[PDB]
């Protein structure tokens, strides 16, 4: 009675709130925390992550809507706007008796005739650099400015033809983006194989590696010693003072244990001998063996060696010694590049040049961090569509259709369901709407132009933002995913059924 | 509509205890203030000034009523 | 004190059986809980919103423990006598303020009730018992509606075998039954498809090293709690004992030197189902000691290791009362509905055995029993037909609600609902739950148990009486 | 801005209050005054007329109401819901912007579309008692208790049918309405001809007499040779003597003119003629009157002998010194009644065949009152349609059909007027809405039944208020007047638009 009141004022404040995010023409807000560092971005994830919700329900929503669609690619404050809207239209009849069960029948028999709608318009298009282009355009300009949105595509559209080529989608470890903090943003590309953090202290031991052997294996050349006897150094120290000698011998052991390694498997100063170890070296053993031709390093994380043990290969165990070097692989180039202060090793060329990695020269932490989340959806985005081979006419040219094909599958059902239908036909009619509001134009001004445009066209049109002219998203490149729209549509109708259903609330 | 309700059965459970051969009597004090005991159902209602328009409709049907038959 | 301790009492019972009046039916709607820190959750369970709830007044707590303890005796309708308790006690309201004593209505709603149990065992159309077609319409009945729609098959199968193996011919014929004496094995892995049932229980336990004989075609299995009882056992030599106790490599050694084979680190939830399949006897005291020591268990046991972890098979068991219903898949989510399901079904199956019948669902029941109550309080006298009526009439609170939580209209559905009912003879026509329609049952194929039913409607008039009896509560704050 | 809001609100709480009296199962509103008095009714014509209305726009609304219903008094109610929904529905578009006076042109449009589509689902037949039976059923029903309107169709019907003279529309002062306070309502019955206010109940009066004549007279004693009344002149010697002998003879010296002047006619007043009086005359004149059958009485309202001229014939001048035969008024059947204390004067076979009079019988005024409104706007009902040569189908049938042709039309409208001409047609549903809420039923569920019908049908389906089902609505008789309805479609529009293009509101 009041409960269903609350429930949809504190979803129209959501929506609200997350009105002018919608397009790359709309505006973006900013994150401030108690610390006093802030954050600067536009995706609707993020914002719901990290936004401080006051009502106990709107909270829910965010929190559902985040953990049902982190599985697709993005359309959060879509579908965001979408349950607002129709929160709003079945508030519209409820107000008036119209028990939520009928409602809730229409909201089921329009999502039915939508999946079958959409179902029929997808466009299977088939797959080219210059569609790749476009996806990445459109998943990029929507997260960042738009000079560095359409400097960015070319270099991750480059990165996921790469990756194409195995046949089946794959992510997570085979594309990394680097971070680093140089002045000069406008730097950004790729590098195949891997891209190492640091090195250690060697004075010009290799640089121009050329072809390589990788084994790392987490070498010793710091082997841990025996400090920890009894809290810390007491009266008793000599337990720290001799027993934490004698393991030089580990140290020394891994030196020549290397030493055959290399003059087995090389049997000369080049072909660099690529080994790491996960913590510090000593510099006088690292630059000895340096000396002798092999790549050594130190202080590096994990998961740039299982990058390693898939792209380069070889085995790591931290207690080893020399065994058998069939884990071993090779690297086309294992050239050091250093920029100002701090190094950067280019594993490229590798065994397996699968694996990719991203660069990024952001200027500070929050450019940088809205660039990384912003090539993360393009990539996202892009993969989706690899995986759809389907895509669709963007910028509210679906949606505008879908609601045309509600209207007229208004009398194919029976009952008070039609309510239903219309009420959810107007609500997804909310895309283009907050599309054209975001832009400048006048709301209804841009609707009707598309509609009426639309009615004759039959071919799907979406919305220009620039002038606010009807456009056809097809011939233009603005793209979107099947499966974005799948389960944006699925998750809507859910959370929309499960909020309206809802009679009264106690407390706990 | 109930509060309506609500004032005609109050108005009604004031007098039906006066019903029958074994109506309890009634203190009556008039506008002038006078001691006057009685059973009858129609002078108190004719005494009784209630303010609810719904009870005035029912105590002029009730007034009609007397007109032509006299009681009940 | 006097009538306004009663009342207290029947309003806190009014306002938590009307809280959740809405939450039954297939259309159920759901409840909003919120604790007072921002936590949300969304229910649509009655028990667990009335879990979750809290209040302070005895009446209310005495009938939520009721509703609870009422659960786990049969399963089903655990919300709607929380409804007909509420209901009767609201219509009970009219007679204790007119000044009439509490025994009289007492008296009146037990004479209700005697007449309930006998209406309800007439209406109810028979059913046979394990014949597939009208079993599987009791499942799409009942088990139905819920998250097992794509899965139904695994759950009729499991129940299926569970209405078999834990048949109890202990004081008449397989009335008898348990639904804890099943080896369930709930273990996630591969496709949900991979559950199936084995003839006698199986434990999760097994030796430490199997080095060593386990499966023998006379399995004497001997429950059991120094290598004095070691040897001592050796009075009838049973291939098997169980206990739980360590066994080292030497006293296995001597395990075998006594035939025997002892396990060790099994709980009593493992050796009691052990013994309810295998039928033995466990002894220890050296006086107790006779020819009734050892009775032999099962009839066959293997060894083998499912899912790369080490398992007991005792298959083939002499008595088939616990067996083992094996369960594998993605996760648990599903399969504590598959659960409670083969619960409702192993109740059904033994009330079959007691009452073969099952009454027509969606209110034709409460319809023919409420048209029968009302049409014999007109013949019997004595103002304690006035509550008679009131039982009868509140009892349809049933077919309101499940009208209420469907969009159209109560009172209309109601009218045309009895009006046709009264002059129907046999019909038991009742209400469609999911478009608030009137059919025929027989028509719908929807039906309820006896058993559950009986339980309901004697548990719903027994709390009315309780909660009627109670003069005053005050015995402190 | 938009300080709208206030009027808007004020709006729908007057529809709001307004609501559940359409039909003839409306709920009847009772009003009280400051003194204590009781009104029952149910029209807007005087509902809109309580003793309080709040607030001041609602007050103008009000106002505008009831100055321009005047002109037919049939749609007060159903004018108010319509602006209550229209204002509603221009709102959810006004909420986004979207400046009010684009939804003006929508609604000049749509009042344009509607205006040209009544022209046809009108019916223009010949009408007769059958058929003016049903349109005096439709406008009494909604207005009275519905027993009562059973007995007085047939009694209003009948009358108007009568005293319809020709083309030429009827007077307002041709129909007159008397009642009395008999205790019994006594069904209503018809009177042809004037009907005395209140005579002289001297026993030597005569009821039946045939082929009378009347004469008016205004004093006859107390100014000799004078018309005028006044307070005798004690202290002046000779007025007082010469009033005291014009007690006397200024009555008699007319009353032998009159009496040569009816038996010049017909010997010792074999013809009867008749007098009346303004005030009370001399009891020996009485008696002398009464005698040769003049029948001398008293009470002549200011209006009586304007009515008797038209409908007794003559002329009913004050003037005394008649003379001439050229002042009596000829009488066909003269019938004296005396219903219970007050005597009447009916007039038959007088010099016209028309000016009828009412039997009006019922208790006190409290509903009394209700009676006289609901016979008198029935009778204003039927002499619209009698007027009209064209009816419309009643039961909401029209408003679907407008609103389905509204909808049709909406292509054809350019622009946001669209948007217009829709909010127009939607507002439209409200008389089927609030039929149904009267009536009991689902309010959208009787709505969608009637659509669903009316669409494949081209008949008018209209709804009937005892099933809540879809009905022909033109064998039933549910016919309602055609005038009034095109005077709302005017009426609506102009006060909304006017209220909808308001703007900050000034404390003057
Ligand atoms: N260049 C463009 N022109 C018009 N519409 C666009 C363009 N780029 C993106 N869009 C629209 O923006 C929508 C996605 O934006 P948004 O929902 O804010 O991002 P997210 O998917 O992260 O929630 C798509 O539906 C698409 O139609
Ligand atoms: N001796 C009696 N026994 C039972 N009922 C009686 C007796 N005398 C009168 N009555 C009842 O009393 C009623 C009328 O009493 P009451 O309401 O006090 O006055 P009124 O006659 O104005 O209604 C009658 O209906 C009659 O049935
Ligand atoms: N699909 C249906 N159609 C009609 N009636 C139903 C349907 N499903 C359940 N019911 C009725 O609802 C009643 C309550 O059952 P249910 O709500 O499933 O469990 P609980 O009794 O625990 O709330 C049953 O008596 C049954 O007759
Ligand atoms: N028998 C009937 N069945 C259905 N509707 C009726 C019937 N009689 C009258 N009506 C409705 O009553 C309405 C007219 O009453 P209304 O306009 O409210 O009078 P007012 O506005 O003067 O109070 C018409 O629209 C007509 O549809």
């Amino acid at each position: 009675q009041a409960a269903l009141a609350v429930n949809i004022s504190a979803a129209r404040g959501l929506q609200d709130v997350l009105r002018t995010n919608l397009g790359p023409k709309g505006t973006m807000k900013m994150l401030v925390s108690g610390a006093g560092d802030i954050k600067l971005t536009k995706d609707g994830n993020v914002l719901l992550h990290e936004m401080q919700i006051q009502h106990p329900t709107a909270s829910l929503i965010a929190k559902v809507a985040t953990a049902q669609d982190d599985i697709t690619g993005d359309g959060t404050t879509s579908n965001v706007l979408i349950i607002g809207e129709l929160l709003k239209q079945a508030d519209l009849y409820i107000s008036e008796g119209l028990h939520p069960r009928i409602i809730t029948e229409g909201f089921e028999a329009a999502k039915e005739k939508a999946l079958q709608f959409l179902e029929e318009v997808k466009v299977s298009r088939e797959m080219d650099r210059e569609t790749l282009i476009d996806v990445a355009r459109t998943s990029l300009r929507t997260k960042v400015h738009a000079e560095l949105a359409d400097v960015l595509t070319e270099a991750v559209v480059d990165s996921i033809l790469a990756i194409k080529k195995q046949d089946e989608p794959i992510d997570l470890f085979m594309i990394e983006i680097m971070e680093m903090k140089h002045k000069s943003e406008t730097d950004t590309s790729l590098i195949r194989g891997l891209v190492l953090d640091h090195g250690a202290r060697h004075p010009d031991m290799k640089k121009r590696v050329e072809d390589a052997y990788i084994l790392t294996c987490n070498v010793s050349l710091e082997y841990e010693k025996t400090e920890v006897n009894s809290g810390f150094f007491y009266k008793s120290a000599e337990e720290r003072e001799k027993l934490v000698k004698a393991e030089r011998k580990f140290i020394e052991d891994r030196v020549k244990k290397i030493i055959e390694l290399k003059r087995k498997v090389c049997g000369d100063s080049d072909k660099g001998f690529v080994v790491i170890n996960q913590k510090g070296i000593d510099p006088f053993s690292l630059d000895a063996l340096s000396k002798e031709g092999i790549v050594a390093l130190r202080r590096a994380k994990r998961r740039n060696m299982e990058r390693l043990t898939l792209a380069c290969g070889g085995v790591a165990l931290n207690s080893f010694d020399d065994l058998s070097p069939d884990c071993l692989g090779h690297a086309g180039l294992v050239y050091e590049y250093t920029l100002g202060e701090e190094k950067f090793t280019f594993i490229e060329k590798c065994n397996n040049p699968r694996s990719v990695t991203l660069l990024i020269k952001g200027p500070n932490k929050h450019t940088l961090t809205q660039i990384k989340d912003a090539v993360r959806d393009g990539l996202r985005a892009v993969k989706n569509a690899i995986d759809d081979g389907c895509v669709v006419p963007g910028a509210g040219a679906v949606e505008v259709a879908m609601a045309e094909a509600l209207i007229k599958h208004k009398p194919s059902v029976k009952g008070r369901a039609q309510l239903g239908v219309q009420a959810f036909a107007d609500a997804l009619l909310i895309i283009p709407k907050v599309l054209a509001q975001n832009s400048g134009f006048d709301l209804q001004e841009t609707l009707v132009k598309i509609q009426a445009e639309h009615s004759e066209s039959g071919q799907l049109v979406g919305v220009d933002l620039n002038t606010g002219e009807p456009m056809v998203a097809a011939e233009v490149g603005v793209w979107d995913n099947y499966c974005v729209k799948k389960q944006l549509l699925h998750s809507c109708t859910v959370i929309a059924t499960n909020i309206l259903l809802v009679d009264e609330i106690m407390r706990a | 509509v109930y509060r309506n309700i609500q004032a005609c059965k109050e108005l009604a459970q004031t007098t039906r205890t006066a019903y029958g051969p074994n109506g309890m009597n009634k203190m009556v004090i008039n506008h002038l203030e006078k001691l006057f005991v009685t059973n009858d159902a129609a002078t108190i209602l004719r005494e009784l000034e209630v303010q609810h328009p719904a009870a005035k409709m029912i105590v002029m049907a009730s007034h009609m009523q007397e007109q032509e038959v006299g009681d009940g | 004190s006097g009538r306004k301790v009663q009342s207290g009492n029947i309003n806190a019972a009014k306002t938590i059986a009307d809280i959740i009046r809405t939450c039954l039916g297939p259309k159920s709607m759901m409840k909003m809980l919120l604790d007072p820190m921002g936590g949300i959750v969304m229910t649509n369970d009655g028990n667990a919103i009335l879990r979750e709830i809290q209040v302070q007044h005895p009446a209310a707590k005495s009938m939520i423990e009721i509703s609870r303890t009422q659960d786990e005796e049969v399963g089903d309708g655990t919300t709607s006598v929380i409804i007909l308790a509420g209901e009767m006690l609201s219509v009970a309201e009219h007679f204790l303020e007119q000044q009439m004593h509490p025994t009289v209505v007492i008296s009146a709603y037990r004479k209700a009730l005697d007449d309930m149990i006998s209406t309800l065992k007439k209406i109810s159309i028979p059913v046979d018992i394990s014949d597939s077609d009208m079993m599987l319409n009791i499942i799409n009945s009942s088990i139905t509606t819920k998250a097992i729609s794509r899965w139904s098959s695994l759950a009729c199968n499991i129940a299926l075998d569970a209405v078999k193996m834990v048949q109890f011919e202990e004081n008449g014929r397989k009335e008898i039954d348990i639904k804890k004496y099943a080896r369930v094995e709930k273990i996630p892995g591969g496709i949900i498809e991979d559950s199936c049932v084995l003839r006698g229980v199986m434990i999760n336990k097994d030796v430490t090293h199997p080095r060593m004989r386990r499966y023998i075609k006379n399995p004497r299995i001997v429950l059991l709690d120094i290598q004095q009882l070691c040897e001592d056992i050796i009075q009838l030599k049973p291939d098997v004992v169980i206990t739980e106790k360590g066994i080292s490599d030497l006293a296995q050694h001597y395990l075998m030197r006594a035939n025997i084979t002892a396990i060790r680190r099994v709980r009593k939830t493992d050796n009691n189902r052990i013994a309810r399949a295998c039928g033995a006897r466990i002894v220890s005291r050296p006086e107790e000691l006779r020819e009734d020591d050892v009775g032999t268990g099962a009839g066959l046991l293997e060894i083998k290791k499912i899912g790369d972890e080490y398992f007991t098979f005792i298959t083939d068991c002499k008595d088939p009362k616990a067996c083992t219903i094996l369960l594998r898949g993605a996760s648990k989510e599903i399969l504590s509905e598959v659960e409670r399901n083969l619960q409702d079904a192993m109740q059904v199956c033994r009330n079959v055995l007691l009452d073969p019948q099952l009454v027509p669902g969606g209110g034709a029941s409460e319809m023919a029993v409420a048209h029968a109550l009302t049409e014999k309080s007109k013949a019997m006298t004595g103002v304690e037909q006035w509550p008679y009526r009131a039982v009868a009439q509140a009892l349809e609170v049933i077919p309101r609600t499940l009208i209420q939580n469907c969009g159209a209209s109560t009172i209309r559905l109601l009218t045309s609902l009895r009006a046709k009912h009264t002059q129907e003879n046999c019909e038991t026509w009742g209400v469609n739950g999911e478009t608030g329609t009137l059919v025929d049952m027989k028509e719908l194929g929807i039906w309820e148990p006896l058993a559950v039913k009986l339980q309901t409607y004697k548990t719903a008039v027994e709390t009315a009486v309780l909660l009627l009896r109670i003069d005053d509560i005050v015995s402190g704050h």
